[PDB]
């Protein structure tokens, strides 16, 4: 049991050391990549259809 | 009846122990946090630029 | 020399930006548990 | 101080460009949040900007 | 129990050391940011609509 929670603290301490992405950034890196794939592919689906 | 009732006491008491131990971690963590937050705001107060015997 | 305190006082503050860094780690650790 | 100001505006420029990506094509709402986020970075730029002029 | 109130005093003593914002200031930092976002975005919603 103490092993498991010892692992929990190592991972959690790393998170504050290197914060995970904010949801706001998460929304665009998918939202923009959709056109970053579709817009390039919209050019491709127009360029190369 | 005696053996069953006494076991109930132990079962009830054992649960209450680990519950208390969980709270000890939280209260200590908040305390060590609260004491720390104070002195940054105090050392800042030493250097705060407030014209209150501030070094700056 | 008053100018020397400015360095040492800031030196003291480097201890808690890590110490308080431990306090958050413990709190998040308890939350995960 | 000059270098720090340049970095801040680059992040604002990136968020500016990111809002220049958002507001197009009908999604002004995500631009609102991005601009709302951008305002935090805009404030930092203004404060450093005048200090650089004063320090000159 | 004495731990909890001991925490109360540490936080409260810090508050007088560093006062929290007055409601008057609170009213504008939201009220101005609305146009600080809308006015910039009103320029954007006019500049970039």
């Amino acid at each position: 049991e103490r092993i498991e929670t010892k692992i929990l603290e190592l991972e959690a301490e790393r998170e504050l050391l290197n914060p995970p992405p904010s949801p706001l950034d998460k929304k665009f890196e998918q939202w923009e990549e959709q056109q970053a794939v579709e817009a390039t592919l919209a050019a491709m689906k127009a360029r190369r259809s | 009846a005696l053996v069953e009732q006494v076991r109930g006491q132990l079962q009830k008491l054992e649960r209450k122990y680990l519950e208390l131990k969980s709270q000890k971690n939280l209260y200590l963590a908040r305390l060590k946090s609260a004491i720390a937050a104070q002195k940054i705001e105090e050392i800042a107060g030493n250097l705060d630029n407030a014209s209150a015997s501030s070094l700056f | 020399a008053p100018e020397d305190l400015l360095e040492r006082l800031l030196g003291e503050m480097e201890l808690e930006l890590i110490e308080l860094r431990r306090a958050l780690a413990q709190t998040i650790a308890t939350f995960k548990s | 101080t000059e270098r720090q100001r340049d970095a801040q505006q680059l992040i604002a420029q990136r968020w500016y460009e990111k809002a220049q990506a958002a507001l197009d094509r009908g999604n002004e709402q995500l631009a609102r949040e991005a601009l709302g986020q951008r305002q935090s970075y805009q404030s930092h730029t203004e404060a450093l900007g005048k200090s650089l002029g004063e320090q000159r």
